C-alpha cells in the first residue's frame, strides 16, 4: 500500500502494520555470527545488532 | 495572516512530506 | 505583512527540491 507494509512477527505470529522504511532486510543464516561485520551482505542497524 | 497562515501551513506540510521522503531515498541508496 | 513574499520563495525552492527528490527515488528504485 505504498508507505506502509503488513508483517507477521516470529515470536507471536500477531499482524503488524509497518512503515516500509522502518523494515530493514534480513542476512541469510549463511552469515550467523560472521567474525568480520564487512562480510555482511546486508549491513544495517539490525544485522550489525 | 490568512494569507500567510495557509501559506506557511502548506509549507510546513511540504516540509514534512519531505523529511519523509528523504528516509525512503536513503534506504533506497543503502540498499 | 511582507514577509509572504519569502516564505512563497522558500515554498517555491522546498517544493523544486521535493520534485527533483521524488525523481531520485523512481530513479533508484529503477536501478
Amino acid at each position: 500500500v505504498g508507505e506502509e507494509a503488513i508483517v507477521e512477527l516470529v515470536e507471536n505470529g500477531k499482524k503488524v502494520k509497518v512503515n516500509k522504511d522502518d523494515i530493514q532486510k534480513m542476512n541469510p543464516p549463511k552469515f550467523s555470527k560472521v567474525e568480520d561485520m564487512a562480510e555482511l551482505t546486508c549491513l544495517n542497524e539490525a544485522s550489525v545488532l | 495572516q490568512k494569507d500567510l497562515e495557509g501559506l506557511s501551513q502548506r509549507h510546513e506540510e511540504k516540509v514534512a512530506a519531505y523529511d519523509k521522503l528523504e528516509k525512503t531515498k536513503t534506504r533506497l541508496q543503502q540498499e
